[PDB]
RNA sequence: GAUGAUG
RNA sequence: UUGACAUUGUGAAGAGACGUUUC
RNA sequence: GGUGAAAUUCUUGGAUUUAUUGAAGACUAACUACUGCGAAAGCAUUUGCCAAGGACGUUUUCAUUAAUCAAGAACGAAAGUUAGGGGAUCGAAGAUGAUCAGAUACCGUCGUAGUCUUAACCAUAAACUAUGCCGACUAGGGAUCGGGUGGUGUUUUGACCCACUCGGCACCUUACGAGAAAUCAAAGUCUUUGGGUUCUGGGGGGAGUAUGGUCGCAAGGCUGAAACUUAAAGGAAUUG
């Protein structure tokens, strides 16, 4: 509930005392009931098992990326999302990945990943008609929904209310050292504007 | 033009060659003619170390320079600075490639150009790219004008160069392939194999480049030099 | 600064938009066995001496 | 014997560079360009301009210590002209008269394999 | 009327030709269409030929050569004089001069 | 005039007739 | 390969 | 938000001032 | 840096030029031609995979199953449209420097949509050979691409060389013939007019316009008049 992606359930063996032990995983695309998921540094390189991004090699797609070793996954869990691997360091032992936003980090060697894609991908390019149908989405995610617009309101109430015409009166850009009150519109804006041209990163 | 300057700031001197020394380059013990040049740099200062500039930086020499004779002259050597020993460098190949006019020169109209690229690592780790042309030759008492050969032909060719150029780089060292290059074998290699497709001409190692190198070892450069 | 001699030894043509400007090539009197072809501004012939200004600027032609 | 740097004639039309280096090419003995002997802008490509640029690199490599000097020749290239300027001939004579050895020459023009697109339209310069 | 046989180009049997840029004035014109040059030259003109030699470190350097192919629409080989209007009858010669 | 220029001018004017003419439907 | 409208 | 002082120790280099040392 | 000459512009805070390394998108040079393939539009780096096609060889097989077509259908350059990705170069618009009597143009510098790719539309071009398709017949010469036959031809099965043949892209000479001429081996075998068949035209304008259908998201595509005006518009050659 709330989450596009689905969930995988994977029960593996605990190697210390008699016992199943389950866990939850967020599926990757092409992952069915029955299958075996093999998770070490030593598993082979299909899709939904558990490696080290230092044992992988370039150009492949993992998700679910961990940001330090242990910290037990942190990077690609939207639905449709994965990580690219650009290089390895080896001196270091680094990893250079191109994240879902277009940034590049530097990653330890021996942080894990699932190879694959999110499950669920597409999900955004379908029109929501109705306002009902934003309702129960919001339902189960939090309350943020219906939102009012801040001019419309008085000036009690927000930096942008108040006015015998509907109109914010000062630049909407506002400075990143604000306080809080006062952040309301575009925060520390680079630009603004209808972007035309190139990514420009 | 040397009136023409409006500004030469954004806002409202030394002779640089009374700092500087030079060092003495080194070939490997590949080419016959051990000495390539000299060249400067600034003194080891104290933000500063010489090495740290000398290391790295690369110099093309022709081939007939370094064997002794200007029949050779059509090839060019780079070598790149791996160690300074005292007051002269030493290098370690680094690729190969023709001049621009002797290239030129062979690419005619009215014949079929033949060319070929294999990406293998020698015994020794490195990878290198080989690249290889040929080119077709009119018969002896031929009346016709062109000789054009058929992309069958051209595919098989093409295929033999392949096995020729990876058999020869694998199996064999970085020097003992530098050893093979200079004496044109592999172009006596490609002659005999293809005879039975189409008669050739111009066949060369047209260049050969490298894309990664084993981890440095000294032991490895000092071999090439005492 | 210095001047140096040069000796007519054959007179090319003629070029300029209007004919004023012979062409000629020149055997240097010292050092000769050098041949430059450059301008002239007057009549001229074979056998003439002439004194060049700067010796090593050849001389284009106008077609 | 002879001591060897390499001059670089970046001989295009509009002005003509001539610049001696050592023989691994990071660090510059000279460089002078043709615009900088010559007060008009038409005239900074001229064989004269480019003849004067060359005596004073030849000057500097005298004091400098490089007795020879290898050539390498070089036009715009690319999508661009690719055909030497008036004034490449001139430095290279020039060099040769000023008493430096020359080595080897060649012609180092980027030729573009096949390329991005050319300026100009599709109708070129209407002149 | 028609003026050529060929269309003023070498095209028979093709549909489409790829196009080629002009030296000069950087226009687009297809290559069967072109007029096409190859200009070869010493690297050093015939003036400097001597110099070189007393410059020349090596004994007997044989001297190199610049090779380029150069295309030109038709606007600008007739100005450059490397074609000329031609007679009707002298226009049907093929062969080089 | 130019034929295409012409052509183009036609093209300019329908669009035109096709709007006024809208505002009575 | 600078400029040059009209009767 | 930025500077200084305290929390605050331990081994190396480069430079510097009238052996000790501060960047 | 740029031009015919210049200016805007970038540069002592290091530009232009030189070296080493890295990233992104596009493109496929020279070889490249009176050469190849495809229904046309179109197709040019390597290799692997999937299906397809002409010509040739054939003492295989079927036996009239065929030619050309209103209506109906698939494909259809560039630009253009809708939604993702990509967005380096060039660059409708736009912004600027120069030229000029003006210059909202040609020229110089920036630059959005576009240019590239996936899904879905569009249905046009000097889409040209301004030349419909199938068939038979009529003159001379040579070169080239693919297949086959003979020459144990000659250098080392292949590559060449000589003769011959089928199918192609074309080319040179000539007028039995055709045409108003330019010219044409088809545009010939048509007043000595008939091999089969489909499509289009009827002086120049108004006009590929108005109107009604129909197709498209839209730009638009297909179908398509009349009133009225007019003695000439036009094709190929000839002397100035």
């Amino acid at each position: 509930s709330g989450r596009g992606a689905p969930l995988a359930k994977v029960v593996f063996r605990d190697p210390y005392k008699y016992r199943l032990r389950e866990e939850i995983f967020i599926a990757n695309e092409g992952v069915h009931t029955g299958q075996f998921i093999y998770a070490g540094k030593k598993a082979s390189l299909n899709v939904g098992n558990v490696l080290p991004l230092g044992s992988v090699p370039e150009g492949t797609i993992v998700s679910n990326v961990e940001e330090k070793p242990g910290d037990r996954g942190a990077l690609a869990r939207a639905s449709g999302n994965y990580v690219i691997i650009i290089g390895h360091n080896p001196d270091e032992n680094k990893t250079r990945v191109r994240l879902p936003s277009g940034a590049k980090k530097v990653i330890s060697s021996d942080a894990r990943g699932v190879i694959g894609v999110i499950a669920g991908g597409g999900r955004v390019d379908k029109p929501l008609l109705k306002a009902g149908r934003a309702f129960h989405k919001y339902r189960l995610k939090r309350n943020s929904w219906p939102k009012t617009r801040g001019v419309a309101m008085n000036p009690v109430d927000h930096p942008h209310g108040g006015g015998n015409h509907q109109h914010i009166g000062k630049a909407s850009t506002i400075s990143r050292g604000a306080v809080s009150g006062q952040k309301a519109g575009l925060i520390a804006a680079r630009r603004t504007g209808l972007l035309r041209g190139s990514q420009k990163t | 033009a040397v009136g023409k300057n409006k500004r030469l700031s954004k806002g409202k001197v030394v002779d640089p060659f009374t700092r500087k020394e030079w060092f003495d380059i080194k070939a490997p013990s590949t080419f016959e003619n051990r000495n390539v040049g000299k060249t400067l740099v600034n003194k080891s200062t104290g933000l500063k170390s010489a090495s740290d500039a000398l290391k790295g930086r690369v110099v093309e020499v022709c081939l007939a320079d370094l064997q002794g004779s200007e029949d050779h002259s059509f090839r060019k050597i780079k070598l790149r600075v791996d160690e300074v020993q005292g007051k002269n460098l030493l290098t370690n190949f680094h690729g190969m490639d023709f001049t621009t006019d002797k290239l030129r020169s062979m690419v005619r109209k009215w014949q079929t150009l033949i060319e070929a690229n294999v990406t293998v690592k020698t015994s020794d780790d490195y990878v290198l790219r080989i690249f290889a042309i040929a080119f077709t030759r009119k018969q002896a008492n031929q009346v016709k004008r062109h000789s054009y050969a058929q992309s069958s032909h051209i595919r098989a060719i093409r295929k033999v160069i392949s096995e020729i150029l990876t058999k020869e780089v694998q199996g064999s060292t970085l020097a003992q392939l530098t050893s093979k290059l200079i004496p044109e074998v592999i172009n006596k290699e490609i002659e005999n194999a293809t005879k039975d497709i189409f008669p050739l001409q111009n066949i060369h190692v047209r260049k050969v480049k490298l894309l990664k190198q084993p981890k440095f070892d000294v032991g490895a450069l000092m071999a090439l030099h005492g | 600064t210095p001047v140096t001699l040069a000796k007519v030894i054959k007179v090319l043509g003629r070029t300029g938009s209007r004919g004023g400007v012979t062409q000629v090539r020149v055997e240097f009197l010292e050092d000769t066995s050098r041949t430059i072809v450059r301008n002239v501004k007057g009549p001229v012939r074979e056998n003439d001496i002439l004194v060049l200004m700067e010796s090593e600027r050849e001389a284009r032609r106008l077609r | 014997s002879q001591v060897f740097g390499v001059a670089r004639i970046y001989a295009s039309f509009n002005d003509t560079f001539v610049h001696v280096t050592d023989l691994s090419g990071k660090e510059t003995i000279a460089r002078v360009t043709g615009g900088m002997k010559v007060k008009a802008d038409r005239d900074e490509s001229s064989p004269y301009a480019a003849m004067l640029a060359a005596q004073d690199v030849a000057a500097k490599c005298k004091e400098v210590g490089i007795t020879a000097v290898h050539v390498k020749i070089r036009a715009t290239g690319g999508t661009r002209t690719k055909t030497p300027g008036p004034g490449g001939q001139a430095a290279l004579r020039a060099l040769a008269r000023s008493g430096l050895r020359i080595g080897r020459i060649e012609d180092v023009t980027p030729v573009p394999s096949d390329s991005t697109r050319k300026k100009g339209g599709r109708r070129g310069r209407r002149l | 009327p028609k003026k050529r046989a060929s269309n003023g180009r070498n095209k028979k049997g093709r549909g489409h030709v790829k196009p080629v840029r002009c030296v000069n004035c950087s226009k687009s014109i297809p290559k069967d269409k072109a007029i096409k040059r190859m200009a070869i030259r010493n690297i050093v003109e015939a003036a400097a030929v001597r110099d070189l030699s007393e410059a020349s470190v090596y004994p007997e350097y044989a001297l190199p050569k610049t090779y380029n192919k150069l295309h030109y629409c038709v606007s600008c080989a007739i100005h450059a004089r490397i074609v000329r209007v031609r007679s009707r009858e002298d226009r049907k010669n093929r062969a080089p001069p | 005039m130019r034929a295409k220029w012409r052509k183009k001018r036609t093209r300019r004017l329908k669009r035109k007739r096709r709007k006024v003419r809208a505002r009575s439907k």
